[PDB]
């Protein structure tokens, strides 16, 4: 069957996870431009998408902090609702 | 008449894939004839940005 | 619309002339009450007379409620779909990564 | 004693060639053309066989071996191409989706 | 779970009876337009003239309504699979 | 609030349909034909067509025309190379091996996607 | 005679609002644009959709071709012209290992 | 005409009824009614909505992390 | 996912009723000229002729979307497999 | 308990029929906007050019409802796999 | 909504003087009829592009 639910893991370890396949997945286009025998323009050439791939995942990871802990927070836990404990004012901080 | 002949009876042999249909024994062999690569599966659907608007999209499993 | 707009109109026409009618049966004297005396030092009541002032009050008050209230208001109203919702423990913090020394 | 730049009589003759025109005189006159030379009959017939023709060679044969052939037989896959296309055999003879 | 797909090729008729059905529904405001022409003309026979127009119009209108509802009948066997 | 206004005549609608009966009428005074000359194949009931007894006007309105009757008609010899080639496509010989390798616009082929 | 037809397109513009629609209209079609379609079309982590057959039927007057992949390509000598501009090293990347957000 | 927050007024300064007439019952069961009524009406059903996801809301976070143990 | 292609052959009769049922929808109209053209001439017999041929027009032309709601049907069966 | 995901295709163009039927029930009230203007202007000439806008008001939108009947069955086969 | 029309059309020739009166009532007629069309529509068009 399937369920609409929860994600499995949490965001900073799925970034992780994330990181580490674009990590294989680019270094297995090296790997393969060192067997073929290409210099660094052709190793760039071939494997800037990977480069890339990686690139973009590390910003998403850098990007993401994990939540600090304090009393507003864990109130927002026991009432079950997306809160932000750093806005005094809610959907007007993005203006204000 | 000779041209829907002729690709009827190719299609009943199975010589010749079906109307509108890719047959994958008859394009397989067809690449081994010519010696070309096979027909794969290019299509990358967990490419970043291809099913952002699906609601219902298709989850990454390693067979 | 709706047809019941002539309904609506007839139980907001009732208990606004009640409240009027009430206002007459109490008569003068409200402003030797406790509840006067509290309402000329509760914010609420300021605001809510300043709402119908002149001079673009009625815009400022608007505004001012908005500014405060209505963006959690926003956010409760964008939390009534998540409350019901399965939701993942919080990763929190270990606070250990970002300390580097001064050189 | 005019105070002003007057302009000379050919020079208005000339300017009411350009201000005398009308809606029809330039809806028809450029819409023929246009029509005839545009993406409904010629050029859009011409470049949008041209996406099926490339499409049938860069499928049967290839784009490289196309570009290494000659310009004969380059033309000669492309109108076989093209008729494969016009006649559209899975399609059950028919240019829909 | 477990995925089976299925292609269901007497699908590709079931339909078509479906869409000849509502081929027909329309012929009576074919008729329609027809008949009020009649009982136009039968009150004024000086306005014939000037009626025939719409009379003409209204004819093509409610044809193609059955004739649009065609073109999926049509389209449905003699492509598809 | 009351304002007491009295019927105004360029609102109403007395000379749009006059209007286009004239457009019409004007449209029509150029089918006028002489009877040198004339030839309509009726139906086979000898009845006339419907089409046939207004080309004149067209033509006529063709003849008043200055670009369109030198330019619109260099889209029809396409009309012709289309039905040449559609009867020469339609008993194309193919080879098999590509028809089955690459067939066109087919469904179900993983190259394209689906 | 003075006219700001002839002598002041500012004040002509001032003195119109049915100039000031059309300038309006530019903003709020280009805040749309900026707030929905920038970053779900155009921004590379997104320009793969153009492929879909559901939500951009021939975009490209075909079926996306995958086996040549020529925005894949594209973008990688873009990238590659990046990388060769900024003579970053492609292998420094995978040195690193990423912690995690332990408890 | 039958607009929205209008009510007509008669001589007397009473409102005049549009579909119903709710002015015979007495005063004491008309200030009964309208004590706790207000100017709003579709703000407290989707409170009562807000309350009823509240009361079943969900607690498996802090279940995984246990709370309930 | 598994894929199981069926062929179902009762589909090719099904369909017959199913756009045999809107054959006689027409009928409606059809009929509904003529209960036009009768009445419109107790109204004017005089203007008899000039309504008769369009009482014919719509007579067969609503018939002709009924032959080709029927000729689906009987193109269904006898060329079907 | 078990879970059994299917794909049925067939109802890809079973709906298409399904739709289908519903085309043509709008065109018996389109000619009716028709037959009224006839009818109408036969009682008063006159007044056939204040009705007419009414009329043309008339036919639009009851013919739009048949075209949004038509959307969904197109909408049902050419994005769909 | 042709109904609706076709009466407003039949009236106004049997009377031209109450043209004006019944347009409040040829609008009203079509705005709230269209409108139960247009939830079937809803309907048909939210049974797709929501549902998974
Ligand atoms: C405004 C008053 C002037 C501010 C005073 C000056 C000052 O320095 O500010 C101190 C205080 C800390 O601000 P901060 O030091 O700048 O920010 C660091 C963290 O935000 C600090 O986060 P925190 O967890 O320490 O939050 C502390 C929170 C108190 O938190 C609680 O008591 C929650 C438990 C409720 C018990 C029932 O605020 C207070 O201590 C007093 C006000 C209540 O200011 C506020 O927290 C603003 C409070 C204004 C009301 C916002 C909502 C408060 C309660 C929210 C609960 C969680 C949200 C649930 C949804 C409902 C939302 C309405
Ligand atoms: C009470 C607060 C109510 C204000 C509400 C509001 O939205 O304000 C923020 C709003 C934009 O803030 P934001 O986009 O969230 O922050 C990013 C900055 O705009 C980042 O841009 P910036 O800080 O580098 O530019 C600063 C300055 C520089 O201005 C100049 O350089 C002059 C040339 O002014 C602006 O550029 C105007 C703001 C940015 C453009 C308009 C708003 C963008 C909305 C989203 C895109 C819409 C596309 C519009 C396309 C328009 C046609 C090209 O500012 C305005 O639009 C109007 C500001 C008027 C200030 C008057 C203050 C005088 C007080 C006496
Ligand atoms: C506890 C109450 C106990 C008393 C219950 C008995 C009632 C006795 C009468 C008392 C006086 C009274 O009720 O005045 C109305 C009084 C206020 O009602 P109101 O004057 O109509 O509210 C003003 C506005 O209309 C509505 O005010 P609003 O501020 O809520 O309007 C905002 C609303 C806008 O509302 C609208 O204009 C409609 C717009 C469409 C929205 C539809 C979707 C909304 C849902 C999503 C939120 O905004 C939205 O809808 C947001 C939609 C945004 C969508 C974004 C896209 O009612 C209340 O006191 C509230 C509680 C009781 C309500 C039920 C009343 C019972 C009705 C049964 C009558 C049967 C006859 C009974 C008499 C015979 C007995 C023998
Ligand atoms: C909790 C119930 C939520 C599920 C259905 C929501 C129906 C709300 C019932 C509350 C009745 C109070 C009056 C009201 O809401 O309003 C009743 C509304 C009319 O409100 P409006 O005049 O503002 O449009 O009636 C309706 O047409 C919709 C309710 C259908 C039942
Ligand atoms: C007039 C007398 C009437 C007699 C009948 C009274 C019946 C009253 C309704 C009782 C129903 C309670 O309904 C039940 O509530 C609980 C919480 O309380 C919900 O449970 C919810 O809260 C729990 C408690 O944290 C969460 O862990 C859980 O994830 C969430 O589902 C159930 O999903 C719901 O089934
Ligand atoms: C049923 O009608 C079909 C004909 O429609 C042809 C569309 O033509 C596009 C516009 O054509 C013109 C061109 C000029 C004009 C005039 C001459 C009236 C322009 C004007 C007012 C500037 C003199 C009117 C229409
Ligand atoms: C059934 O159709 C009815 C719609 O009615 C349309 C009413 O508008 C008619 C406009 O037609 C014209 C076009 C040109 C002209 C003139 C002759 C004034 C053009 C001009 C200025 C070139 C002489 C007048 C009326
Ligand atoms: C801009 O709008 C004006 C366009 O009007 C076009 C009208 O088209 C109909 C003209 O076609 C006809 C039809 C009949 C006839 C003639 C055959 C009237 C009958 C005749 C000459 C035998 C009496 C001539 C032309």
């Amino acid at each position: 069957s399937s369920y609409t639910g929860a994600a499995l893991a949490p965001k900073s370890e799925r970034l992780r996870l994330a990181f580490e396949e674009k990590q294989k997945d680019h270094q297995k286009c090296i790997e393969e431009a060192k067997g073929k025998g290409l210099k660094k323009d052709e190793l760039i050439d071939a494997c800037a998408w990977t480069h890339r791939k990686t690139i973009l995942a590390l910003k998403d990871w850098f990007a993401y902090r994990p939540p600090f802990q304090d009393r507003r927070s864990k109130w927002a836990e026991y009432c079950s609702i997306r809160h932000d404990s750093g806005s005094w004012l809610g959907w007007s901080q993005k203006f204000f | 008449n000779l041209r829907v002949e002729w690709e009827k009876n190719m299609e009943i042999q199975k010589k010749l894939h079906p109307s509108g249909l890719w047959s994958e024994e008859q394009a397989f062999a067809a690449a081994e004839k010519l010696g070309r690569p096979k027909a794969g599966h290019p299509m990358r659907v967990f490419e970043d940005g291809y099913q952002q608007f699906d609601l219902k999209p298709k989850l990454f499993d390693p067979d | 619309s709706s047809p019941l707009v002539p309904v609506w109109n007839d139980l907001r026409a009732l208990q606004v002339f009640t409240s009027q009618e009430y206002m007459q049966k109490r008569g003068p004297g409200f402003t030797n009450t406790l509840e006067y005396k509290l309402s000329c030092l509760n914010p609420v009541k300021w605001y809510d007379m300043m709402k119908v002032m002149p001079g673009g009050k009625a815009f400022v008050g608007t505004a001012l409620g908005l500014a405060l209230f209505g963006g959690w208001g926003v956010e409760f109203v964008k939390n009534i779909s998540v409350m019901t919702k399965e939701k993942p423990p919080i990763d929190w913090n270990n606070e250990k990564l970002g300390h580097l020394t001064r050189s | 004693a005019p105070l002003y730049p007057v302009l000379s009589q050919a020079s208005l003759y000339k300017r009411h060639f350009f201000k005398n025109i009308k809606l029809f005189h330039v809806v028809f006159y450029v819409g023929a053309p246009c029509v005839t030379f545009g993406t409904a009959a010629w050029s859009g017939s011409n470049r949008n066989s041209r996406e099926a023709i490339f499409m049938v060679i860069e499928e049967r044969h290839g784009w490289d071996n196309f570009k290494k052939l000659s310009s004969h037989q380059q033309g000669v896959i492309m109108q076989e191409a093209a008729q494969e296309s016009l006649l559209a055999r899975n399609k059950g003879e028919l240019h829909l989706p | 779970a477990i995925a089976y797909e299925v292609t269901v090729n007497g699908a590709n008729l079931i339909g078509a009876g479906m869409a000849a059905s509502g081929v027909g529904v329309p012929a009576i405001g074919v008729a329609m337009c027809f008949s009020s022409y009649m009982l136009a003309a039968a009150r004024q026979p000086n306005m014939s003239a000037k009626l025939l127009p719409y009379c003409i119009l209204g004819f093509a209108l409610s044809e193609a309504l059955a004739l649009f509802t065609l073109l999926i009948a049509l389209l449905e066997l003699f492509v598809f699979s | 609030a009351a304002p007491a206004e009295k019927p105004d005549p360029a609102l109403d609608a007395t000379k749009a349909l006059p209007k286009a009966l004239e457009e019409v009428e004007f449209f029509q005074s150029y089918a006028v034909r002489r009877k040198t000359g004339f030839h309509l194949f009726n139906r086979a009931t000898g009845s006339p067509t419907i089409v046939g007894p207004m080309f004149y006007n067209l033509y006529n309105f063709v003849r008043i025309g200055r670009v369109s009757k030198y330019v619109c008609w260099l889209s029809l010899p396409l009309v012709f190379q289309r039905m040449w080639m559609k009867n020469r496509a339609t008993g194309m010989e193919y080879d098999i091996d590509l028809e089955n390798y690459a067939p066109f616009e087919a469904k179900k082929n993983p190259m394209h996607g689906h | 005679v003075y006219t700001n037809w002839q002598s002041s397109y500012t004040r002509l513009f001032v003195s119109k609002p049915w100039m000031w629609h059309p300038l309006a209209w530019m903003t709020l079609s280009v805040g749309i644009w900026w707030k929905f379609g920038k970053e779900s079309l155009c921004n590379e982590r997104s320009f793969y959709i153009h492929t879909h057959p559901k939500w951009a039927p021939h975009k490209f007057h075909t079926v996306y071709n995958w086996s040549r992949d020529p925005i894949k390509w594209t973008l990688a000598e873009q990238y590659a012209s990046i990388i060769r501009n900024t003579n970053t090293d492609i292998e420094a990347v995978l040195k690193i290992k990423l912690p995690a957000n332990a408890n | 005409g039958e607009l929205s927050e209008y009510v007509e007024v008669n001589e007397k300064g009473m409102p005049k009824p549009q579909a119903l007439s709710l002015w015979n019952m007495p005063y004491a069961k008309r200030r009964a009614l309208t004590k706790f009524a207000r100017g709003v009406r579709w703000q407290f059903i989707v409170l009562f909505i807000a309350l009823y996801n509240f009361k079943n809301r969900d607690d498996s976070h802090l279940l995984r992390r246990g709370a309930y143990n």
